[PDB]
RNA sequence: CAACUCACGGCAUCCAGGAAUGAAGGAGGGUAGUUCGGGGGAGAACGUACUGGUGCGUCAGAGGUGAAAUUCUUAGACCGCACCAAGACGAACUACAGCGAAGGCAUUCUUCAAGGAUACCUUCCUCAAUCAAGAACCAAAGUGUGGGGAUCGAAGAUGAUUAGAGACCAUUGUAGUCCACACUGCAAACGAUGACACCCAUGAAUUGGGGAGUUUUUGGUCGUAGGCGUGGUCGGGCUUGAUUAUUAUUUUUCAUCCCGUUCCUCGUCUCGCCAAUGAAUAUUAAAUUUACGUGCAUAUUCUUUUUGGUCUUCGUU
């Protein structure tokens, strides 16, 4: 069930039971890692460099081939993100919501939805403090 | 001379339909409405207005209206419901008398 | 200091020995379908009707009820037609249908941010469930300040009915009904069924999304036989970057910027010889699934024109 909504959802990803990488691919790791760093200069996220990466090279799964993950390669080369991707993206949303606000005052709904951002907000904060990856001075406003 | 024509329409089921539902979307809906506003507004922009009125009084416009919309979702009828005048030109003698020829 | 088989040595030297279990039928975050909907706010228009007013006609009743009366009229009521004003609302279509956490939400177009589902060989790797305190939201009626005031209408008034009627019924009528900004947190706020997770029999139906699939990897000679694309060499242009130039000491002066083949190196595609997945004489929970057809289908526009050329009307021969 939703974490703080309702619905229930199934829609996922399932991986094959095989972890070996395909017989057709002419990569090696190199190659991989090369363009992985080479468009995370851009400033694209973990996630937007996965999804170029399959749709255009053919490597589905990095850590089959590479033997580590996105994230893993990105903080070795120091181009990992200060403030990781999930909770900036919240941060990103609920600032728009709250621009709109200052404008429409006579709007209910958005403040509903804002009160369950910040929230999650917290929560995703203080997991990021529980695990070191954040100072302990870190504040949201 | 400047106007307004009501419309009024009705969806349609498919001849070997089985569902007792005929309901559209909403997208769907917009666009014939779209589609109707412009038609109603290209072919009356330049044609004048004893031109104009020969075309709905003879069920003209409804032609070559529904044969187009179709395809977007069926329809059943499409009508002209009703039709209004807002904004007048200024009197004149001669576009008037010029527009009923001989006087019996 | 250069040169300099190889060694010692020097170099804020580098990468690889996968260097860190898996990716929950848990949560979060992405990307997309102009996705999906009476979900929410703002702006601009639209629709009849009720009520009032104005103009044009008619002339004596009209309202109302079981039966009446209260009530309005020759100062023209009521009724008919045309038009204007003001406020509220959005019929039928409207459903054992949709959306929202509830309370709730129906005209159209434009616009502003949100949310759910589905699809994924995307990312992260337990970040979760439930809940005293605390906080936000909440039908209608009520309270305050200002605005609006068409309709209906507590309180009140009048007319009836009744033994009585300060009740149901009729005509009226203030608060209220509407809006903005504060207050209140009292519902049969109901599915009278707390939230989260698992197992579980049947036939039709409905709303939203997505899908409907069957010869591959090519290995070895990698074998230039061909083609495609990139970087180099002259050439062409270029006040290209250093730069004579720019005063015509213009004399350049070169690898080069922009173009540049028959040259060398690299990538990839085409072509090729061989090799790789098709041998029943007997069947215990099955080795391979239907169907794949109908109905609709844009000349889809405005032109200003200007040089000829068919015509027409004046002078004059």
């Amino acid at each position: 069930v939703r974490m703080q909504g309702v619905g229930h959802g199934k829609s996922a990803s399932s991986l094959p039971f095989c972890r070996t990488p395909p017989s057709w691919l002419k990569i090696a790791s190199r190659d991989v890692i090369d363009a992985v760093c080479k468009l995370a200069k851009k400033g694209l996220t973990p996630s937007r460099i996965g999804m170029q990466l399959r749709d255009s090279m053919g490597i589905a799964q990095v850590k089959n081939v590479t033997g580590r993950k996105i994230l893993r390669i990105l903080k070795h080369k120091g181009m990992a993100p200060e403030i990781p991707e999930d909770l900036y993206c919240l941060i990103k949303r609920a600032t728009e919501m709250r621009k709109h606000l200052e404008r429409n005052t006579k709007d209910r709904d958005t403040k509903f939805r804002l009160i369950l951002v910040e929230s999650r907000i917290h929560r995703l904060a203080r997991y990021y403090k529980r695990v070191k990856q954040l100072p302990p001075t870190w504040k949201y406003e | 001379y400047t106007l307004r024509l009501f419309v009024i329409a009705f969806t349609k089921k498919q001849s070997n339909q089985l569902s007792k539902n005929c309901y559209a979307k909403t997208r769907l809906v917009k666009w014939v409405r779209h589609r109707i506003t412009n038609l109603i507004r290209q072919r009356l922009s330049k044609v004048n207005i004893n031109e104009a009125v020969t075309l709905l009084t003879r069920n003209i416009l409804r032609d070559r209206l529904a044969k187009r919309c179709n395809p977007i979702v069926p329809l059943r009828d499409l009508r002209i419901r009703k039709v209004k005048v807002v904004r007048t030109p200024r009197f004149d003698a001669q576009a008037l008398l010029n527009a009923h020829g001989e006087i019996p």
